[PDB]
């Protein structure tokens, strides 16, 4: 199961 | 014995040949269990083991909305690396990102892993501890700082020792007949000559499941290196791997050398010989 | 940018033995960045039912694909793989061994 974030900018 | 979780994704821009594409893969082990392809029909998380068929329609709708959340925000991360690199908007350039877990033969947590990366080099990488960063170089330190201020390893912590955990579990259980299978290889040696004076023994390993194995030649007992050729694991097409190493020989002294064989399918180390 | 060129491996899944159905497959592995052409061959011409595993990667960042088409060896026949890649001056064939 997937990593449920926030998804963080670079 | 020991297993993993394990995402790759893989985000590519392509300039004046549309906008970025994004592939997400999902495996247990050596096993592929769901793909997204952000240009393909369904534009959902796809189904890739029988097993993960069991999951309902609340799971494939959580997974399809956080894949495309991860992949708008490689969009802008690929444009945003390339001001950090001060390039131009006319090359192709590939962002990639890989996380997940590990879990000993206990089932219990051994570590987790969030990697990142850019045009095929490292850029900035999870350290070990889940608690800091390593960057790869000095346009990497602006994120590491962004990524501390905003206590991202916290979050990565908390899914990377509890739901990544919890979930391989999950899996392991659902697809027990499957994934907790181990298919020790089917072995044997060939022998190849071209001359009168050397020849070549090829030890096989085929139809096995985990991919993990080692193969090593032996000389009179003696671990043997110099003259071997040693081939990468490949997958058969069936959820089965193959493997080969081969030793160059004097003719005669074929008797001489054994290949040894380690698979977690065998009981004890396998020892094959010349016929 | 890192660019990394392509190994090949040619095999099929099983044994091969002559009239009897199996699949031929075409590994490659450790290339960068992942645009790439892979034909299989069958006595020189391209095959057209072939299909591919999805782009996945390894520790050091590298990509690999499966490709493979289902296929009867016979006495006669060759087969290869074609492989295209920016890291290639010119494509590489590489011939299907049965017994590599
Ligand atoms: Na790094």
């Amino acid at each position: 199961r997937t990593y449920s974030g926030p998804m963080n900018k670079v | 014995g020991s297993h993993s979780m394990r995402y790759f994704f893989t985000s590519v821009s392509r300039p004046g040949r549309g906008e970025p594409r994004f592939i997400a893969v999902g495996y247990v082990d050596d096993t592929q269990f769901v793909r997204f392809d952000s240009d393909a029909a369904s534009q959902r998380m796809e189904p890739r083991a029988p097993w993960i068929e069991q999951e309902g329609p609340e799971y494939w709708d959580g997974e399809t909305r956080k894949v495309k959340a991860h992949s708008q925000t490689h969009r802008v991360d690929l444009g945003t690396l390339r001001g950090y690199y001060n390039q131009s908007e006319a090359g192709s350039h590939t962002v990639q990102r890989m996380y997940g877990c590990d879990v000993g033969s206990d089932w219990r947590f051994l570590r987790g892993y969030h990697q990142y990366a850019y045009d095929g080099k490292d850029y900035i990488a999870l350290k070990e501890d889940l608690r800091s960063w390593t960057a790869a170089d000095m346009a990497a330190q602006t994120t590491k700082h962004k990524w501390e201020a905003a206590h991202v390893a916290e979050q990565l912590r908390a899914y990377l020792e509890g739901t990544c955990v919890e979930w391989l579990r999950r899996y392991l259980e659902n697809g027990k007949e499957t994934l907790q299978r181990t298919d020790a290889p089917k072995t044997h040696m060939t022998h190849h000559a071209v001359s009168d004076h050397e020849a070549t023994l090829r030890c096989w390993a085929l139809s096995f499941y985990p991919a993990e194995i080692t193969l090593t030649w032996q000389r009179d007992g003696e671990d043997q290196t110099q003259d071997t050729e040693l081939v990468e694991t490949r997958p058969a097409g069936d959820g089965t791997f193959q493997k080969w190493a081969a030793v160059v020989v004097p003719s005669g002294q074929e008797q001489r050398y054994t290949c040894h064989v380690q698979h977690e399918g065998l009981p004890k180390p396998l020892t094959l010989r010349w016929e | 940018m890192i660019q990394r060129t392509p190994k090949i491996q040619v095999y099929s899944r099983h044994p091969a033995e002559n009239g009897k159905s199996n699949f031929l497959n075409c590994y490659v592995s450790g290339f960068h960045p992942s645009d790439i052409e892979v034909d299989l061959l069958k006595n020189g011409e391209r095959i057209e039912k072939v299909e591919h595993s999805d782009l996945s990667f390894s520790k050091d960042w590298s990509f690999y694909l499966l490709y493979y088409t289902e296929f009867t060896p016979t006495e006669k026949d060759e087969y290869a793989c074609r492989v295209n890649h920016v890291t290639l001056s010119q494509p590489k064939i590489v011939k299907w061994d049965r017994d590599m």
